Formats: structure tokens, sequence, C-alpha cells
């Protein structure tokens, strides 16, 4: 959770609270790894003349996905939120597929998200060894890379604890090392690109081949830096964490406020309602069908109707 | 009454004690992003600060994390 200092030992409320939500033992169980057994394949959601959207639900105890999209001219693809317990199925996918693994998309920087990220990166990168792997990510989220250890440290993911992640190596926004002169697997990254906050639909897009463009839109609330995917000519939106089946994400963890995650949801009602929303978390919905059903969206344009300038939506009991 | 003057043939010495910043070290130890920046424009609502290095091209990365920071050429 938190550093333990000195108010923190002396306080009695706080051996209270950890007897009441854990019993004697005290201590939290961590989020363990998913086991080989109870895990599924990877399914192709959609095939299309353009692209190929292959994906596998319940990657992690988080409950988080796993998607990939393929372009078919130019034998590409592109992992979001690249966390899944089990990197093996999908390098072996990929090495099957004769496709090239150029960059991982992220949308932020959770340890739902980037718990496996340099799993991915190694066991992808040694299969193109018989260019490396790219990260797309936006900066902010810099708050929450330092906090990947500490992030582990709550929920038992020990063995990912003394990684450097690849967000934090030098790439070329950075300053180079002044090596002795008398190398370059983990002192240069060339392949790194800084999303900006500044997103329109008019350059805010990543040019993915055959004239597929991937429009990335910033979108805080759930994170400080949080970039959606919209494919317009597919009319799928890769929403992250913003929007899921009948609930949007949580606010009642640092650096989320629910005001910007009311922007972030305001910021969504341009898009047409046959759009295919894809969550982080759970199963796939549309966006009618959330301009139509969910009660989160409901109250924050009840709340906008009725006056308040400060409208403040969000979940406290949900995904991370 | 007195009758002599006596003084004490054990002479002590006071010990002089003081404290003074001698050693200066520092653990300069962080995990943060460090850029290579051709300028910074940083915009909160109470002051702006516009810092330009020139240049034939820039790029824009822009944060609205906690207040409008826009970086010229990463
Ligand atoms: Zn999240
Ligand atoms: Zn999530």
């Amino acid at each position: 959770s938190y550093t333990p200092n000195l108010t923190s030992l002396t306080n009695q409320v706080n051996r209270s609270e950890r007897l009441r939500k854990w019993g004697s033992a005290g201590v939290p169980p961590g989020v363990p790894r998913i086991p080989r057994l109870e895990a599924k394949g990877i399914a192709i959601l959609h095939e299309s003349p353009k692209v190929i959207l292959a994906g596998r639900s319940r990657c992690n105890n988080f409950d988080s996905n796993q998607y990939m999209l393929i372009n078919k001219a130019t034998k590409r693809c592109l992992l979001v939120d690249a966390s899944d317990d089990w990197p093996d199925d999908w390098a072996a996918f990929i090495g099957a597929s004769d496709l090239t693994l150029t960059h991982v998309f992220l949308t932020h920087c959770h340890i739902d998200n980037i718990i496996n990220l340099n799993a991915f990166l190694t066991i992808c990168g040694s299969r193109q060894k018989q260019d490396e792997i790219g990260v797309m990510w936006c900066p902010a989220e810099e708050c929450w890379v330092q906090n990947f250890k500490r992030s582990c440290e709550r929920y038992g993911r020990f063995e990912e604890m003394h990684q450097v992640l690849p967000m934090m190596c030098r790439s070329l926004y950075t300053p180079q090392h002044l090596v002795d002169p008398v190398r370059n697997a983990r002192h240069l990254r060339r392949n790194d690109v800084l999303l900006s906050a500044a997103t329109n639909r008019a350059t805010s897009f990543i040019d993915f081949g055959n004239g597929v463009l991937l429009y990335y839109i910033f979108s805080p609330g759930h994170s400080p830096g949080h970039m959606m995917l919209h494919i317009p000519t597919e009319r799928i939106l890769f929403s992250g964490d913003l929007l899921f089946f009948n609930k949007v994400g949580r606010v009642d963890l640092p650096w989320a406020t629910g005001v910007r995650l009311a922007e972030s949801l305001r910021l969504l009602e341009a898009l047409p309602d046959n759009t295919v929303v894809v969550p982080g978390h759970g199963r796939m919905t549309t966006l009618g069908r959330e301009r139509r059903e969910n009660k989160a969206l409901q109250q924050c344009y009840q709340r906008q109707e009725i006056g308040k300038q400060e409208v403040s939506v969000g979940f406290n009991e949900g995904y991370l | 009454m007195f009758l002599i003057h006596f003084v004490h043939y054990k002479t002590i010495l006071q010990k002089y004690t003081f404290k003074f910043k001698h050693i200066f070290l520092s653990i300069d130890k962080y995990n943060s992003l460090f850029f290579n920046i051709s300028g910074i424009l940083i915009w909160l609502n109470i002051i702006h600060i516009n810092i330009i290095l020139i240049k034939y091209s820039f790029f824009i990365l822009i944060n609205n994390f906690e207040y409008l920071i826009i970086l010229i050429s990463t």
C-alpha cells in the first residue's frame, strides 16, 4: 500500500483495518500469475479486408484483456495494453502467422497493463532474432511508471519487481550515455514514441499501413495520461479503462480525478452508435448501448443538465 | 568566620564544542524522465514561462497531467 512511517505503525486503526479486511492473516493476498491450467487460447475477434483483431479475454487475475491488431497488407502486428500472464502463446502466434511486431501501444501504465511488458519485449525480440519492438505511451504515466515496483509490492508480483521498465530506458527524447571509449541493447532504444496530450482528428494518428489510421485520444480521469485508440474505418474504439460494459473506470486510485473522467466521457459523443467499444476489462459493447443503458453516463449528463459546473463521475469499486 | 583564602590546585579546561557542517554528501538517485529540450513553455494560470532555443524545425509534446506543459523538440 504505502510506506510504513512512525504514525502508521503507532495507529490502532491500521491494525483494525488489517484485521477487518484480511481476517487473522493481516497481510493481503496478492494477485498471482494465472497457471497453465484454466488458461484459454487466443481468439480471432474480427476479420476485415484491412485489419484483423485477435484477442484473449481474462489473461490476468486483474481480469484484463489482451488485443493485437494485424495489418493484412504489411504483415505488421500491434499489441495494445500488453499484459498477459503467458506471452508464449502470442509469440508462437506471431511466428506461425509470419508477422512482425513493431510497436506496443499502452493506454496507461497501471499494473494491470504493464505487468508482463518486459516479458513481451524479451520473448518477441528473441523470436525476432531467429529493429526492435517499440513502445507507444504518454509521458504523464511516468508518475505511474515509478510506482510500478510499489504496485508490484502490494499485489505480490515479486519476480517483476527488480526489472527496469523499457519506458524508463534512454529513448531519442532523452540525453545519451557518455560511455568510456573502449552495448546498445539497453543503452538506447530508437524505436520509442511519446504521445502528446493535444490529440486532434487531423494529425494525431499512427500510420499502421495500407491506409489504416489509428487515432489516439487523450482521455484522463482514470490516469493522468490515458490514450484510447479509435479506428473510424473499422468502427473500433479501444477504450482501455475509460468505458466498460455498463460501468466506467475507477477514480479511487491516486492521480485520478472525477471531473477529468467526466470530460473524458463528454469528449466521446461525436462517434456513431455502431462503433464497437473494446474495453481493457470484461466484455465488449457498443457506444450506442452505453449511451442508452449506462447509468454513469446518465448521471454525468443529468448533472450537466441540472447545472453542475464541476460534474464529477467515477466508480469506487471495479477494475484497476 | 573565615580564616584562609584557598584555591584548588586542579585546573579544569572547558571543552569547546561546536556543530559545523563539515561534510557535504547527498544521495542523488532518482527514477525520472530526463529530456533533451529545445523549448519549454510552462503555462499555469498564475505564471507563464517561455524558454526557447532556436532551431530550423521543432516538435511538440504537451502534458496536461498537473498544469499545461508544452515541450518543443521533446
Ligand atoms: Zn487502469
Ligand atoms: Zn484496466
